[PDB]
């Protein structure tokens, strides 16, 4: 239940960011906060024990973000003070595929035999632009031993397999 | 009789089918697939991109 | 836009600014008291049965291990414990003195001097949730517990290391019966239990008197928990006498242990389990109401030659209501002890006192 | 400071937030004394008391009047006390509702007279009398077929025109002239003009002068209803403690502090216990009645109106009630119409201590 | 009779708190000429219906419920209405507030809640039984 | 264990206002409405049981305060009411007109005339939630 | 339409306002309201009086409404029989006996009352 | 083991089944499941179902089993068995008002049936 509520969060601060005009910098302050309680999981608990007041916790909050821009740590203040400071992560997931759909990229994972060459994979976002709708595509190329000969493609939720699908297919039509 | 006749022939051939496809993906291995690789792929979005 | 380098190591440095200032393994802090359960953050080396210590000075008993917190039931008075208080560890898991000098003294569930005779000095703790004799440990009853009741002695005679119930509704002679019983045990080799559970404490002070002229006190205890009591002290009421009854069961020697009134047991968990909010069963007690008596009364046993050859034999009693025996507690502890003696209101208002039903 | 301030109101209860490790202990006494700034606000002379913690330096109260009024963010002061009740000879003659405020019109107490909390642990195994001794009444259906005991809890079962006022005024003069103690009426959840008879009757026939009533009527919040035995008992507990006497505690329908208890109960959000009674049934009853008790200076024994809903005494209110109970006197209507007076039905009047 | 009385409505079609709110609005009506010093006579037409509406706020505002899921302060509620009906002395006035409040029973029966709770406020009652209003006993008091 | 004041209208503007909180505190935007029953945003000074006006002249009583919202429940009909109406905190406690004028007509319980036979023109209101007359001001019933 | 435009004395039938009734209890569930006594929605006295409330008689016409009622298991005191029988004026109870004896209508003249009957 | 390898005649006595249940009872509000009627799981015909479809007679070998089952109160109506006498083949359905009559076996002549009477 805690994606909904990130959701919510998330749209407030790109609704803010549109209106502002500083979605670079708003996006670059959430990918740093993200980045920054990723290498550090103690900060949550150190923010969870309860005989810090709320003064000291918001103090500690302004002192390490800083640099980041006013409504980024306004939001973060605001998720102190209403507890719901556990699901800054999630904010940021949520944000970043906010303004992944604002710019119009979309990210894609992609499994293949043999790792492709740079135009291949320019060439099949070329192709699958059209097919999802977005104006740029994102390729992530995992090496994958498994499969052996074709590439398929999970962006979204929509999986589009013809390596190993051939022999899988052959084998559920024979029998 | 003739259910059970029925029923062991097709689980018989499900055996050798299943050998079939562990193999079918061994011998796919073993061709040379560099002329493969890029002649399979450049087809595969040229399909994809039909379909 | 900020470097999130700078950032990460600026909340490094803010938590090895507090790393030493904070303790959280051994020592903790309650978020909330409420009907005499607290729930506290911290305690992350806390087990699961630790008697854990307030401030105040109040024992607790650690139930629930939650991922964010510990949830605690209080054993004691909840009214001098706030949210901020301080919760440190003991290190063992709900025990209570347990010795050779706890006889002929009024404790209470946690083995706490009452009466004010002084402190009750003892060596030994014994674990209250002990597991009960196996099958292969135990042994068949065949030695006379003897009460000095001729209707009892005759009749529904009971056998040292078994179950009998003592069953019937308000004011039928089910401590009378008690004390008869407790009395007789002075020249045979019997040591006596007597928990008071949710009773009145002037009737558990007419009890101790009366077991003191009969000169009972050289070889009983009394373990009380009064109608005042939270009723966290009255669920450990029994534990408390079966833990107390061990000591001398496995050291070879025979006890007995009489639980007045364990529908008043029942009626304490029952509201322990309600305000820690589980979902009830029939007349709203628990599923686990069950497993409370059955985990209790299958710890009185006879044991074997091998272990011993001490017993414990147990005197429960339920209170019925109308002289009702299909209602819940009471079938629930008649599928749990040996047999019962049903004391009837119809015979004990007509003056057969005692009025067992035969 | 012990100053915070209200964040939820709804209904009798209301959530007052302090500053952290600055919170009340449960069963305080938490005062609004506010005054209107505008003529958009409302004067409130307001207590409650504390019933839980529920974290967020939090605490959740039940209200002793009505909570019409209140603003989010009036101030709340800590009194660092429970409910603090006047007791002594200043309490005599006199009539009180639950804060320990008297009711009547002649004066108010002043405040450097002493003043004992409501909540009060149960007096020790130390402290309680070995022997049962018999409290003499001078009525002879009393004394010879049912006997009250000293420290002893008694149920009146009767009401509506037998002579349930008779009884208890006669039973305040008898124990004043010959025992040489006081009594103390606790009229829990009653009907008010009932509670103005039950006045005038003990005010004409000359009793009122060695007793102290408490009322907490029907009108007043549960949480009212629910402290008005407590109180009238920690004014019973002052003349057993400090004098040294044997005192009466009359709590005219003790049903009304089971069925208050269940109403708090379901205010404060609980699960309720089998047939919609508080979980805590059993408890808040020995709460009450083990305050109840002869000690080895003094006593409290108490005669008490039960109710039994329904016409059923496996009812668990009357089955609590009845689990500290020592006598019983049943007030009988064929015998007021008879002429016998006091109209105790001696056969079905029963006693724990006829032996 | 309407040279002297007061008509408040507050009917099915109306929303639940007008239904709650008009015994209130009853007894605020009643105690200008209580406190005047006249006597006055309140009469509430099915006391159970504003005890169902109330129910019904408490529930559509999440209130924790009691029995019959009417909330816990629902004696409160109705014990506040009924205990305004008082007879003055000659310092306040004098003047008074009698109250003739009904509960409507379900097939005759008065252990269900409200009937209770209405029967133990108030300073006796009248059983109407359908057994004598069939049976041809009009008015159907039940002596 | 979603909050009722989680919209993302609210959450922008705290944001854009958390150094400088706009206090309304006379004035709240509705979060929920339904069955007659609205949640609203803001009336930070708004007191319990008080009578409360929505945006479309329709009035509604605040019963529950809670930490962030107000349970207010709605006096009339409500299928005009919308998500972001204004709600105006009026400043008084429930409270009816009162007086002589009131004897022999029909009224709704916020004391509006229902006959059609013209307004009421009473002079002086007193509030619903009124203390009883304590038991030393009342007299033993004998008229 | 046909009172407040034609002013003609209406009939409006309703087979089983009980089913009226329960569809709100049904729907009410997953609304996400608490569940009032007997499992019926909470609002069930103010969706009741919506419905009967509008079935009156006017200055123009009128709308007189018969209405059968299915009692589940003849219990008459569950809540949504109850306020069904608060709004009623009449009844007919139509007896099987007198179907069997010949009667039509076989209308059971003793059970069934009417509040006009005065 | 025995039925199905060594196609052999197997007992199975059980006594008190109906704690399977009630200790799937004691679990389940602590596993996060809501409440059932009378406090039973939500599972409570399924887990029984696992377990006592299982107890059959094959083409390899058979399985008698004779189980007692404890009724909870003396209710027959409570859920735990009510749902298992669809399992049993034969039932004895034990009274304790034939019990007090000193009558032993205090087996109920009447509710107590089986498939094999024919
Ligand atoms: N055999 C007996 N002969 C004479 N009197 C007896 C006998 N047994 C009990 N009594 C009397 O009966 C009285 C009540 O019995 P007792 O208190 O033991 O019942 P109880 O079940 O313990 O009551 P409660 O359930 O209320 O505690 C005692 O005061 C005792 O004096
Ligand atoms: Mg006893």
């Amino acid at each position: 239940n805690q994606e909904v509520i990130a959701k919510r969060y998330a749209s407030a601060l790109f609704q803010i960011a549109l209106e502002q005009g500083q979605l670079d910098r708003i996006e670059e302050d959430v990918r740093a906060v993200r980045q920054a309680l990723a290498e550090n999981g103690e900060f949550l608990s150190l923010l969870s024990y309860p005989k810090l007041s709320l003064d000291q916790k918001k103090a500690l909050i302004a002192e390490a973000f800083a640099g980041v821009s006013t409504p980024v740590q306004n939001t973060l203040l605001l998720l102190l003070e209403r507890h719901r400071f556990g699901l800054v992560p999630e904010l940021a997931e949520q944000f970043l595929a906010l303004v992944d759909d604002a710019r119009g990229i979309a990210k894609a994972v992609a499994y293949s035999a043999r790792p492709l060459t740079d135009e291949e994979l320019r060439a099949l976002s070329d192709v699958f632009a059209q097919k999802v709708g977005k104006q740029t595509l994102e390729i992530e190329n995992i090496i994958d031993p498994e499969l052996i000969g074709g590439v398929r493609l999970r962006i979204g939720n929509r999986i589009y397999d013809g390596s190993v699908s051939g022999q899988l297919e052959r084998i559920r039509r024979q029998l | 009789i003739e259910r059970e006749k029925e029923q062991a022939m097709a689980a018989l051939r499900e055996q050798v089918a299943s050998l079939s496809v562990l193999i079918a993906s061994k011998v796919i291995e073993k061709e040379l697939t560099e002329q493969d690789q890029r002649k399979l792929i450049e087809a595969y979005i040229k399909d994809v991109q039909e379909v | 836009s900020i470097r999130a380098e700078e950032i990460s190591a600026l909340i490094k440095q803010q938590i090895e600014n507090y790393e030493s200032q904070i303790q959280v393994s051994d020592v903790g802090t309650v978020i909330q008291v409420g009907d005499g359960i607290a729930r506290a953050h911290g305690l992350d080396n806390v087990m699961s049965g630790e008697l854990v210590e307030f401030a105040n000075g109040v024992m607790g008993m650690a139930l629930n291990l939650e991922e964010n917190n510990v949830g605690i039931v209080i054993l004691g008075p909840y009214t001098g414990i706030k949210e901020g208080d301080e919760v440190r560890r003991t290190g063992r898991i709900m025990e209570v003195p347990v010795g050779e000098a706890l006889i002929g003294r009024v404790v209470n569930p946690l083995g706490q001097p009452v009466d004010g005779l002084g402190p009750v000095e003892t060596t030994e703790t014994r674990p209250i949730e002990s597991p009960a004799p196996g099958v292969m440990d135990r042994r068949s009853v065949h030695e006379p517990l003897q009460t000095g009741i001729k209707a009892i002695d005759a009749l529904v005679p009971i056998g040292r290391g078994q179950r009998e119930l003592i069953i019937g509704d308000r004011q039928t002679g089910k401590t009378s019966v008690a004390i008869d019983t407790i009395i007789n045990q002075k020249d045979q080799n019997m040591i006596s239990i007597y928990v008071a559970i949710g009773q009145k404490e002037s009737t558990v002070r007419t009890v101790v008197e009366t077991l003191r002229k009969h000169g009972a006190l050289d070889y009983t205890i009394v373990v009380t928990a009064s109608a005042s009591q939270p009723a966290p002290l009255l669920f450990l009421a029994p534990y408390a006498g079966v833990a107390m009854g061990e000591y001398f069961m496995y050291k070879g020697k025979h006890v007995l242990v009489v639980y007045d009134d364990l529908s008043k047991q029942a009626a304490a968990y029952r509201e322990l389990s309600l305000l820690l909010r589980r979902p009830p069963g029939r007349e709203a007690y628990p599923g686990d109401i069950f497993y409370l008596h059955s985990r209790l009364l299958e710890r009185a046993a006879k044991l074997s030659d091998a272990k011993g050859g001490g017993s414990l034999t147990a005197l429960p009693f339920v209170e019925t209501q109308a002289g009702d025996i299909s209602a819940y507690i009471p079938t629930n502890v008649i599928s749990i002890t040996d047999g019962q003696i049903f004391l009837q209101s119809d015979l004990f208002f007509s003056g057969v006192r005692p009025a067992i039903n035969a | 400071m012990t100053r915070g301030r209200v964040i939820q109101v709804m209904g009798p209860v209301v959530d007052v937030k302090f500053e952290n490790g600055h919170l009340p202990a449960i069963y305080n006494a938490l005062k609004i004394q506010h005054k209107a700034r505008n003529e958009n606000e409302v004067d409130i002379d307001l207590t409650l008391e504390v019933a839980l913690h529920l974290g967020d330096d939090t605490v959740r109260t039940i209200a002793m009047a009505s909570t019409d009024g209140l603003i989010r963010g009036m101030e709340v002061i800590d009194t660092g006390a429970p409910i603090s009740v006047p007791v002594g000879e200043v309490t005599l003659g006199r009539v009180f509702n639950v804060l320990g405020e008297p009711i009547d019109l002649e004066g108010d107490i002043p405040a450097d007279a002493r003043r004992d909390p409501i909540h009060r642990p149960a007096p020790k195994f130390e402290e309680l009398a070995t022997e049962v001794e018999i409290l003499e009444t001078g009525i002879k259906v009393v004394d010879l077929l049912a006997p009250y005991i000293k420290g002893g809890k008694i149920g009146l079962f009767g009401g509506a025109g037998v002579g349930k006022t008779v009884l208890i005024q006669e039973l305040i003069h008898n124990i004043a002239q010959e025992h040489g103690g006081i009594s103390v009426f606790a009229g829990v959840g009653e009907r008010t003009r009932e509670g103005n008879d039950l006045y005038h009757e003990m005010k004409d026939s000359g009793v009122i002068s060695k007793t102290a009533m408490v009322f907490g009527q029907m009108n007043e919040p549960p949480g009212a209803r629910m402290r008005v035995a407590l109180t009238g008992l920690t004014m019973a507990e002052y003349f057993r403690d400090e004098q040294g006497q044997d005192v009466l505690l009359f709590i005219d329908n003790i049903f009304r502090f089971t069925q208050a208890g269940s109403e708090v109960s379901a205010l404060l959000g609980r699960m309720p216990s089998a047939v919609g009674y508080q979980p805590t049934l059993a408890t808040e009853m020995g709460q009450l009645q083990e305050r109840i008790t002869s000690t080895a200076k003094g006593s409290i024994t108490s005669i008490q109106a039960i109710y039994v809903p329904a016409d059923d005494y496996t009812d668990p209110a009357p089955a609590t009630t009845f689990s500290h109970l020592d006598a019983t006197t049943n007030l009988e209507r064929k015998l007021a119409e008879m002429g016998i007076y006091p109209a105790v039905d001696p056969l079905a009047s029963t006693s724990r201590a006829l032996a």
